[PDB]
RNA sequence: GGUUGCGGCCAUAUCUACCAGAAAGCACCGUUUCCCGUCCGAUCAACUGUAGUUAAGCUGGUAAGAGCCUGACCGAGUAGUGUAGUGGGUGACCAUACGCGAAACUCAGGUGCUGCAAUCU
RNA sequence: GAGAACAGAAAUCUCCAGUAGAACAAAAGGGUAAAAGCCCCCUUGAUUUUGAUUUUCAGUGUGAAUACAAACCAUGAAAGU
RNA sequence: AAGCUCGUAUCAGUUUUAUGAGGUAAAGCGAAUGAUUAGAGGUUCCGGGGUCGAAAUGACCUUGACCUAUUCUCAAACUUUAAAUAUGUAAGAAGUCCUUGUUACUUAAUUGAACGUGGACAUUUGAAUGAAGAGCUUUUAGUGGGCCAUUUUUGGUAAGC
């Protein structure tokens, strides 16, 4: 746009870290998440990485190495069909579920799962997972929110309440869970319990089917097609935790085609890069092409 | 009046490298430091806390302490006619494991092993370094190589 | 030069600039040597041995008038300076042969004052645009 | 309610920018009649 | 090609520059409050100007941002006054465009002397679908060249709808 | 091999222009009851994954492209410099002896590599 | 840089470019871009105990500083600070 | 000066190998900053002055200003680059590996981190050269006007300054 960058500009230009350019990593908060008390040496601070894409929820338990970060366990919301949840796969209730699953999943493969059960009751209470006096301290993790905005009622703190209630000691506070009254400076565990069981989505389904038959039958086209009634929602989630705690361990998907096979097909849509020889050839052509006052 | 402040004379010493300003990467915080470790010192001027004084720039010492965000390094400082012993508290951003120390340990392992294999044949070793010896005889061949013979070149200006 | 062989018959350029300031003390009881840092006194151009001082370009046959023009400035300069005529076209680089090859090839386009050169570096729609004469059928 | 836009700028000095300066103008100007 | 890069009004910002604090400002605000049904934001002087009479950090002007259908109708009410004719100026090199009107009563709006008459600035900024790529917090990106709004494009947008005229060179 | 989440090193990764991209993913994108934040549901928050689209982000390809990276008996053993002499010169300065040795220049090659985990005709 | 009534070189509004060419009380130098800068929200770690250490150094004092220990607090979802 | 504890050892105004730190010399300025000579092209649709239909919210023009690609020259308090000479540390017994003991610190954790028991390796035990012996304590004299040479270098016209 005739704002052409000089060479002066280009040359003295110092680039950000790659993932900074990409708008993915916030290195100022990564430092403070990753860094260990130097007198705790090689003991890893573990991160509860929670991420939301438009259609999925990603949950990872990660630690860092010079040669790269390292994931202990991961759970996804796209796993939840297996545990009986097939809709609203990025809503609040989906968080608490995937947050639960990652919890139960890690300290399963840690042996911590037989001790430290979590809550099982689940009534939206603010509480941490206190340590079994006179034995192993609970597996401790810290919430990596990434670039998510700390708003009070944010999906990302769903996965927090699911991961705390899952037995993982994950240090946190009330004031960002749904149902915190900044005037009351107090939490209503009702609203929070509700949100854990998709209570805010159910109410809406009713509101809609009652007041807008056409719209509801579109936003929730998929519920009609499965005979899922609104008020049956809570049971889906309830029986899901159930199913989750019951078999938290991870089964991978079965896959068609070999790991290698995909490759041999995939990017044969890979535009192949030229060799210097035909490159020069290319231009020695291009010259004659333009070599004339037009 | 003369001026001898704490960071005097360090306009270039505590300067960042060209096109290497801003955020210090995370390798620097992931490195682990034990007592007895040998570290180089090289201040990062963006980390104003726990800087070495400018003297200790480029000096190398031993860890005597590992605290939360820092190490204590022991530096032997010459003052007068005797070496004095200095306790330094540096944040990790101003410290670096010494390579030549890491090579030494590799050679210690290497030396143990060469010693194993040798003794596991009762044979001799020579485990210690010898310096660059002279040169044994050679026979250069002249095939493909009949000595191009050079000579000095005349003077010649060209402006 | 401008009188003996006419104004538009040469280009004479001074190739050193008087960039370096000189000071004096100036002894205005006379003050002494106390606080002896100088006021600026005048400018000088710090010149190396081998460094060009005056350069003149002119027509191949004005040589004699032009040299005499330098050996006349010379007497106004401390120290010894040589008058050297340069096997080289004008204020360009390129020894006169080499300059001519590049002219009979069309790589040299009269930029104002000096001149521009055609590279094998840039984008063609510029190199071709800037130097048509280099890539034309015309001999 | 009363709302006030925030000025992202750093400048703090009560000073018109070099974008001021009464050189540059017109002898012209819409002079009414 | 032409599927989804369909091009529309991003927003419309009405600006009344009162050039002085106090009542005359609070009134021009009401005007801007009624027209948009939003609460307007007043702006403050960036520095003292003596020949204008403004003190730095004095409240001086007031503006409001409108998006979607209500902008599309105030844009209309405004093009009405300009008699569907703008110049070949008004249209910036970055796909946007604007115009100004004296007295706001020329676009609906009852007189009311408790307020009085104010003119204002219309400036509509135009983008296309996908502009949030440059707006979001994460992975903030920038709109590919072939996308994104130009003066060529958004003039002959303004012509084909509105059926309006763009004059001069 | 593609893709995504978290990364290491932080331009061989940046900049400009133009093409291309199967599949999945990512995205744009639909909506405003609910928690939540705006002058403005634009950003931020929540809801659907449903109505839509690769247009853009993104990914690669192109370019006697800008930058950056690597190399070379390209300049150059040049400039500078450690040591030596009852060396040269009126001097500025210079050469020799035992050694070290650049930059600008020129040309040639290159244009992200890579760790954990999930996933994909 | 391109754009909008009164509105002008200079008022307020929009877009685009922008490696810092700004700002960080002060001298200058270093340092800093999802900040160290601008707006905002909450705050008294500008606190309590007495030791170790770096600079100047005699390895005295002073001023200034750095890293812990034991408290008591502030902030943030938190790691942290 | 008086000695004392020991006696091959731990040393060293030195080299080597390994690995650090530096911004001076040079160099650079069609790289950043600050300078500096000259044209050339291009914008004014937005400083200015006319000439042309006084016409001019119209052209051709010269003038600046800025823009672009070039050009001659510079820096103790400029700089990407960047020597030489100087300069830190290391080259093992106070070491290495194996087993596993302590603790109130630390870890999700018999995890670590410190410090140890028991076992194993004494030919070159981990470069060169030298060592006229190493270590150590106490006390006390004189001195506290300096000057000169090579090189580096500040002030000064300079000086046996
Ligand atoms: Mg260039
Ligand atoms: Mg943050
Ligand atoms: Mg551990
Ligand atoms: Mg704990
Ligand atoms: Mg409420
Ligand atoms: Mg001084
Ligand atoms: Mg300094
Ligand atoms: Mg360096
Ligand atoms: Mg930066
Ligand atoms: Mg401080
Ligand atoms: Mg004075
Ligand atoms: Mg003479
Ligand atoms: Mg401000
Ligand atoms: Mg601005
Ligand atoms: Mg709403
Ligand atoms: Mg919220
Ligand atoms: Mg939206
Ligand atoms: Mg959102
Ligand atoms: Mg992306
Ligand atoms: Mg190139
Ligand atoms: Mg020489
Ligand atoms: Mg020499
Ligand atoms: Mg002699
Ligand atoms: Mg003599
Ligand atoms: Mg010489
Ligand atoms: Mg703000
Ligand atoms: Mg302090
Ligand atoms: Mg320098
Ligand atoms: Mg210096
Ligand atoms: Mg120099
Ligand atoms: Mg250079
Ligand atoms: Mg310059
Ligand atoms: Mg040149
Ligand atoms: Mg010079
Ligand atoms: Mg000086
Ligand atoms: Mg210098
Ligand atoms: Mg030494
Ligand atoms: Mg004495
Ligand atoms: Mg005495
Ligand atoms: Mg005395
Ligand atoms: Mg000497």
């Amino acid at each position: 746009q005739k704002d052409a960058k000089s060479s002066a500009y280009s040359s003295r230009f110092q680039t950000p870290f790659r993932r900074r350019r990409e708008g993915k990593t916030d290195y100022y908060q990564r430092k403070r998440l990753v860094t260990q008390h130097k007198a705790k040496y090689n003991t890893p601070k573990y991160r509860l990485v929670v991420r939301f894409t438009n259609k999925d929820i990603i949950c990872q338990i990660i630690s860092s190495t010079i040669t790269g970060d390292v994931v202990l366990a991961a759970a996804y919301s796209h796993e939840l069909p297996r545990y009986g949840i097939t809709h609203g796969l990025t809503n609040w209730a989906a968080a608490y579920a995937t947050g639960l699953l990652i919890a139960r999943r890690t300290l399963q493969k840690l042996g911590l799962d037989e001790t430290y059960k979590g809550v099982e009751e689940v009534e939206g209470e603010y509480e941490l997972t206190e340590a079994v006096e006179d034995g192993p301290r609970p597996f401790k993790v810290f919430l990596d929110i990434g670039l998510q905005r700390t708003t009070t009622g944010a999906r990302v703190f769903g996965a927090l309440k699911g991961a705390s209630d899952g037995g993982l000691y994950v240090p946190h506070s009330e004031n960002r869970f749904p149902g915190w009254d900044f005037e009351t400076e107090e939490i209503d565990p009702e609203l929070l319990r509700s949100y854990i069981f998709g209570g805010h989505v159910s109410q809406y389904m009713e509101e809609l089917a009652d007041d807008d038959e056409e719209r509801f039958s579109e936003l929730f086209k998929g519920y009609l097609a499965d005979d899922i009634d609104a008020d049956s929602l809570e049971d889906i989630y309830t029986s899901a935790h159930e199913a989750i705690r019951a078999d938290p361990a991870f089964k991978p998907t079965e896959k068609k085609f070999t790991k290698e096979q995909y490759a041999a097909e995939s990017k044969k849509y890979r535009q192949t890069k030229l060799s210097k020889e035909e490159r020069a050839a290319r231009v020695a052509a291009k010259i004659a092409a333009l070599a004339g006052q037009q | 009046g003369k001026s001898h402040g704490y960071r005097s004379r360090t306009r270039y010493m505590f300067q960042r490298d060209f096109r290497k300003h801003g955020a210090v990467h995370l390798s620097t915080y992931l490195k682990v430091y034990k007592v007895g470790d040998i570290v180089d010192i090289k201040a990062n001027g963006s980390i104003q806390k726990g800087m070495p004084h400018k003297f200790y720039q480029g000096k190398t010492g031993v860890v005597y302490n590992v605290t939360k965000s820092s190490v204590g390094v022991i530096i032997n400082k010459m003052v007068g006619n005797r070496y004095l012993e200095k306790r330094l508290n540096l944040r990790v951003e101003h410290i670096k494991h010494s390579k030549c120390r890491q090579e030494f340990l590799e050679r210690v392992k290497a030396n143990a092993a060469k010693r194993a294999e040798a003794k596991a044949q009762g044979v001799a070793v020579q485990l210690k370094r010898q310096p660059a010896q002279p040169r044994e005889s050679r026979i250069v061949s002249t095939e493909g190589n009949v000595p191009q013979t050079l000579a000095p070149v005349p003077y010649e200006t060209f402006i | 030069m401008t009188t003996v062989s006419g104004r538009d018959a040469f280009h004479l350029r001074v190739r050193v600039h008087p960039f370096h300031v000189l000071r004096i003390n100036k002894m205005l009881l006379q003050q002494g040597m106390r606080g002896a840092w100088g006021k600026p006194h005048g400018l000088a151009a710090r010149v190396d041995i081998g460094q060009i001082i005056f350069s003149v370009r002119t027509k191949d046959s004005n040589k004699d008038v032009v040299v005499e023009g330098l050996r006349r400035a010379r007497y106004k300069f401390p120290g010894q300076q040589k008058i050297i005529l340069s096997k080289k076209w004008g204020f360009t680089n390129l020894d006169r042969p080499e300059y001519l090859k590049k002219r009979e090839a069309g790589e040299v386009k009269d930029d104002g004052a000096f001149v521009k050169f055609l590279s094998k570096k840039g984008s063609l729609e510029n190199n071709i645009r800037e130097f048509p004469e280099y890539f034309a059928a015309q001999a | 309610k009363e709302i006030v836009k925030s000025n992202t700028s750093s400048k703090k000095a009560d000073v018109p920018p070099p974008s001021a300066d009464p050189s540059k103008a017109r002898k012209n100007r819409p002079r009414p009649s | 090609q032409n599927p989804m890069r369909d091009l529309k009004i991003e927003k419309l910002v009405l600006n009344i520059s009162v050039g002085e604090s106090g009542d005359r400002l609070t009134r021009a605000s009401k005007v801007l409050e009624q027209l948009s049904g939003q609460t307007p934001v007043q702006s403050k002087a960036r520095y003292t100007v003596r020949t204008f009479g403004i003190r730095r950090n004095e409240k001086i002007a007031v503006h409001v941002t409108v998006r979607g259908p209500k902008a599309e109708e105030i844009l209309e009410r405004g093009l009405k006054v300009k008699e569907y004719q703008l110049r070949d100026r008004n249209f910036s090199a970055t796909g946007n465009f604007g115009f100004g009107i004296d007295e706001h009563i020329d676009l609906g709006i009852k007189y009311d002397p408790s307020i009085g008459i104010f003119g204002m600035d219309f400036y509509v900024v135009m983008n296309r679908p996908g502009a949030r790529v440059t707006r979001r917090k994460r992975c903030k990106g920038t709109v590919g060249n072939s996308h994104k709004t130009t003066k060529e494009d958004t003039v002959s947008w303004f012509k084909q709808k509105y059926d309006a005229d763009v004059l001069d060179k």
